[PDB]
DNA sequence: GAGCGTACGGCCGTACGCTT
DNA sequence: GAGCGTACGGCCGTACGCT
């Protein structure tokens, strides 16, 4: 018998836990929640990179589904789907083909009748993920091996932005343009202690993939100073004058997360409604050579400024980004601000450099072990050869080896491996030549670990260099 | 779409409330038929604590839950009037399924507590297992969870109303921040 | 814009699509007996390495992988024949071992695609066996980016064994399952007779055994079945008659026919009942469970024969249903309707060119191997002159040159000898070049005499056959009554 | 299920008869939505040659078509009470495609024999290859085959009547024997 | 408000041949 | 007389938090 308060307290919890952990809540440091990361993971794994063709859609979900993904297929789908949409994305991490919805709130086509691979951008999240970088861990049966956390080259979180529901709290983070979101994480990294009003400096604001206009810094302000935050976001409008001094209203671009069809439709309510008037007609333009272009004609009459300013706060013309910066920090969720953001981020960036100069370290070393072995080897091939010849087993070759020249088991294996034709002239310099690099590499390797200022001038200097890749103009115009 | 038993003597009858479609076929095809009917449940439920009476009434599912029952709810609830003597929460072992079952216990608490204090209600009980119970097939269903001799239901009991009333209220109900401190104290 | 004639349009469209469904999608080859999509989800579960010694794979997975790489069609289409290639209802000898809810003879449909597992039974190992080593024809896949092979190497007789049903385009095919240990026996018996006779290859296959069990009623119909290709044969279920105490009498139905639905069959008896065209009949159940198996119970009235009702049920109910055979099936790429030794002689055919083919292959591989470890003994047993030769060299291009040269050895073999590690130096490791190029000697000539002549060949497939037929065969199911 | 066209002037008006729901869909965003109307076909039409005409009349996808082209079967045939002056067989670039194909042809010739002759009937050319319809998005799919100053079409013509009549009964008609005849005939 | 986005499948059309 | 077995999808419920 179970105690009914004991079995809902416990079983709630239970659920709700895990939703804030393992569903709605994206990570601080690649700003991805569970979903997205397995996706991309898979198209790793599979290999998925961009230079290769596209890959049926059912198959990748196919995969991620089974592998690491214990759900059904159309959150697993629709999610990917999501990451090819370039409206709703900032820097999309799916590279996707054949139809993949629009802003009418039009779905895509099912997994069948779509195929997808992975973004340029998409390469940076995934960046020396093999090189011990972030740890991993079991998937949900064992059989598998998955990620805890991506590398994350670029700050994702604030890039793309997130918006889930979870249990006891959600979050809403606006997507940002990249070239300003570095920038702001190299003015961070060279002053530990610079003002968030310092570093809106270069982060001027969201910059929401669907371009627009956002008015006044005041929210954008607060958002960044306490984490939470509204941000007016206003379609891009103008009235054009016309003959026989008739005037028209011409809509070129649309707020964020808002379905054009669906705001077209609120406006020809308003108009069988009588809730406004002075407009003859309404035309959805929108073509792949103009991209979103909605018209509204204005009879004579009227003036098309009243209506317009009358349409703003009547329709989703003008809506509110309601910013709430929840993320998970280690692992437990907190509301954070723009620096706590991008502080956990950059020690993400000082972690995963300093884990991967380690590795290449306790590599480039094991390797020089090896290759010494092999110029002692080298230096006495006569001697090497005959010794070898003596024994009867490998294991006494072994043994003669390594008591007879000074060598280690490592070395003595490799030896033995060695291939006849590595005693060819130029074989034989590039085993000398591979060696010395290697020395001056191992240098440049403990210069790294050694100063913090060296290793954190890497993490500038690549971060800068994704920024010269895939950094890109501001979108959003941010009016006073 | 109800599945019902033959046996018309509520005492010996059982009523499975089962998660997804797929397992409601399965447990269909794994029951007794004499005293085993099935209720299949089509995802997440409502929540009763968060909507007012007017929805709740005109909700299919908690439609489909009273005809079964044939007990009525709230003041005008007749224990007499109950079909089955048994009625078994069956969910996947998962979170989700957890969720489901808080759910149920919700209306359960809230329209039908003479059936909680009459000991009528159960917790079935899956293997802990990472597979659903929608894809196991009906022989593991019904060896494991449906029959008398091999089955744990966990008859559910109330000892405190003015606990069980404040924790339903709080859990779920239409107070976020009472949701998220309970959260915050006791999650680890 | 252009003019198409509407009476040419006709023709060749549907030429297209009826020409496509024949050859393509609705008749299983006669050599390893699949359709298409059936080939593709075993040779996708196969490069998968869903053995039966890995865990089950989700449904879901296996579709796409086979859908993605080769079957550009809805997942329906694939999934249903996968699940009816796991249903031991449906096949006689199950391809697919599948784990959850499959569905049931009642008719009900396997759970969704995501609510399953899946991988080979043990003898499709045997469909696949030797598939690698040039066996069979590849060919490109539809969109050119994958390889596909055009038929399997099939090493025990699949068209006859689970048999085939499938609807096409100005023709249909319907052939019936086998006992796989009764068709072997006749295949055998054909190897060493071409000249066998219909009447004589039925003493070792009887006639069709299905899954199902069941009875056959008389040969008369397997005869002409299996000498024209087409006939009619009368399938009646198990049912006895119990005498429980003085007055009562119960018919029980413990094995119903093929490809007959059973709820469906009781809801006839059941209307039956209902519309009084049957009496005697008071309650009827189903007590089918995976114990007991199929078990249908029928409770008659005292004063009511149980005998009279069983008889009447047979003629009016499922309970008693015909098998139209139409052995059609796919020879040389075109649609043949084939006769009992047909289907067998170009199995066999199959086979007997299968074995050479592996045979040849091995030969090559061999004849490759023992060329290698002829230079590399050369080498071993001048290996100061080797070694010198190599470090004299500047590059590995002209080491080649200077061994080829110096030693006589071909460009293989001098590649083999750098790319020879010093280990291979050792004592003990002379010794098994010494082996290994012995034993070889020993292999190549073992093949030399199988491709040289008709009848090695011949008894090896005959032995490797009955390897099958004992790892494999089991009891005929349905009874033949005369 | 139709998603017709702004205009009401016949004349410049076209229909297209696409195949598959999700070809359907982006045929609809990528259409010229003044002029082209969509009605999609939800797979293997009903054949008309080995159907009766109470099986016909009453057969969904038969009944949205009459409609749609707004003329009526039979010897209530007018062609001036048709709606569009184009009606364009869409299909996938495969054999189900050429089927559906045939599969429409034999309902125009057996019912709306007028409207061949008049050259109204069209079939559209799509991107031959592996992909299908529904495989292509809304802008790819708008450019190759529904774009006027672009598109390819194949105006369907009738030639002979007589020998298009001994056509149609032997491909579609109920007598198997005969069509597999012609199959053997010319299989390649 | 409502709807943002990760979670928890059934029903029922057609061609086609042979045979009931 | 009905059905066998490979082929050609979209409709719709709920929980959860926030303006
Ligand atoms: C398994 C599904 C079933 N299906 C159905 C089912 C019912 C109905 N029905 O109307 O009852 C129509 C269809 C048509 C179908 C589809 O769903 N979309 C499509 O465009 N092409 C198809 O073949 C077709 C689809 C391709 O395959
Ligand atoms: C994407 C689908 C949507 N879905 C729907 C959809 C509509 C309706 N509906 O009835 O409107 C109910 C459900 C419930 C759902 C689910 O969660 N559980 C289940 O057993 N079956 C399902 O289909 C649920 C399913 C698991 O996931
Ligand atoms: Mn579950
Ligand atoms: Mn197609
Ligand atoms: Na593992
Ligand atoms: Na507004
Ligand atoms: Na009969």
């Amino acid at each position: 018998e179970r105690n009914i308060t004991s079995e809902m307290r416990e079983s709630f919890l239970d659920y709700a836990m895990s939703v804030i952990v393992a569903r709605a809540l994206p990570d601080v440091r690649d700003g991805l929640k569970p979903v997205h990361r397995r996706i991309l993971y898979g198209l790793n794994e599979q290999g998925m990179t961009p230079d290769k063709s596209y890959k049926k859609s059912a198959r990748i979900v196919g995969d991620v589904m089974g592998k690491y993904h214990p759900h059904g297929d159309s959150s697993i789908y629709e999610a990917m789907v999501r990451m090819a949409q370039d409206f709703s994305y900032r820097y999309p991490l799916v590279d996707g083909q054949g139809n993949f919805g629009s802003m009418d709130g039009d779905g895509a086509a099912a997994m069948r009748y779509t195929e997808a691979r992975m973004t340029k951008i998409t390469l940076e999240l995934l960046r020396d993920i093999n090189k011990d970088t972030i740890d991993f861990i079991d998937n949900y049966d064992g059989n598998e091996r998955e990620p805890s956390v991506l590398p994350a080259r670029f700050p994702n979180l604030l890039a793309n932005g997130a918006s889930g529901i979870a249990v006891g709290m959600a979050t809403n983070i606006p997507p940002h343009n990249l070239t300003e979101l570095i920038n702001g994480v190299l003015s961070l990294s060279k002053n530990p202690d610079i003002s968030i009003a310092e570093l809106m400096e270069d982060i001027e604001g969201p910059d929401f993939p669907t371009a627009g206009l956002i008015l006044g810094k005041s929210g954008i302000r607060r958002a960044y100073e306490t984490g939470r935050g509204s941000i007016q976001m206003r379609s891009r409008a103008v009235i054009e004058e016309r003959g026989g001094g008739r005037q028209r209203i011409v809509v070129t671009e649309i707020p964020f997360q808002v379905n054009k069809a669906r705001m077209i439709e609120k406006i020809a309510e308003l108009v069988r409604d009588k809730k406004i008037d002075g407009i003859t007609d309404l035309r959805d333009e929108t073509s792949l050579r103009t991209g979103v272009r909605v018209v509204i004609d204005v009879r004579k009459d009227a003036n098309a400024s009243v209506i317009l300013n009358n349409l703003y706060k009547q329709t989703p013309l003008q809506t509110s980004f309601g910013v709430n910066m929840i993320a998970l920090v280690n692992g437990r969720p907190k509301l954070i601000n723009l620096k706590e953001a991008l502080v956990h981020y950059l020690e993400h960036q000082k972690t995963v450099v300093r884990r991967r100069t380690q590795y290449n370290l306790r590599k480039a070393k094991d390797r020089a072990h090896i290759l010494e072995g092999l110029r002692i080897a080298l230096d006495h091939i006569d001697e090497i050869i005959s010794t070898i010849r003596e024994s009867d087993t490998d294991k006494v070759a072994m043994e003669s080896l390594q008591q007879r020249f000074k060598l280690s088991e490592k070395q003595a294996q490799a030896i033995l491996d060695m291939r006849l034709r590595r005693l060819t002239g130029l074989e034989r310099d590039k085993i000398e030549a591979e060696y010395n690099e290697l020395l001056n590499y191992i240098s440049e390797l403990e210069t790294i670990l050694a100063d913090e200022e060296v290793l954190l001038q890497l993490v500038r200097d690549e971060l800068t260099e994704i920024r010269d890749r895939f950094g890109d103009d501001r979108r959003t115009e941010i009016q006073l | 779409k109800l599945a019902d038993c033959s046996s018309k003597s509520p005492e010996e009858c059982e009523i499975f409330l089962v998660e997804g479609d797929s397992a409601g076929g399965s447990t269909k095809s794994g029951r007794d038929s004499r005293t085993q009917a099935i209720l299949p449940l089509r995802g997440k439920i409502l929540n009763v604590e968060k909507a007012r009476l007017d929805r709740i009434l005109n909700n299919n599912e908690i439609r489909q839950m009273i005809t079964a029952f044939g007990t009525g709810i709230g003041g005008d609830f007749d224990l007499a009037k109950a079909r089955y003597h048994k009625i078994v929460i069956m969910t996947d072992a998962d979170v989700d399924g957890a969720h489901i079952r808080t759910l149920l216990l919700t209306f359960f608490y809230r329209f039908m507590r003479p059936l909680i204090e009459a000991g009528y209600v159960y917790i079935a009980q899956p293997p802990t297992g990472y597979k659903g119970l929608g894809e196991m097939n009906a022989d593991q269903l019904w060896e494991t969870t449906m029959n008398p001799e091999h089955r744990a239901l966990l008859q559910v009991k109330l000892e405190d109303a003015i606990e069980a009333d404040q924790t339903f209220e709080m859990l779920m109900g239409d107070v976020v921040e009472n949701r998220r401190q309970f959260i915050e104290d006791n999650a680890v």
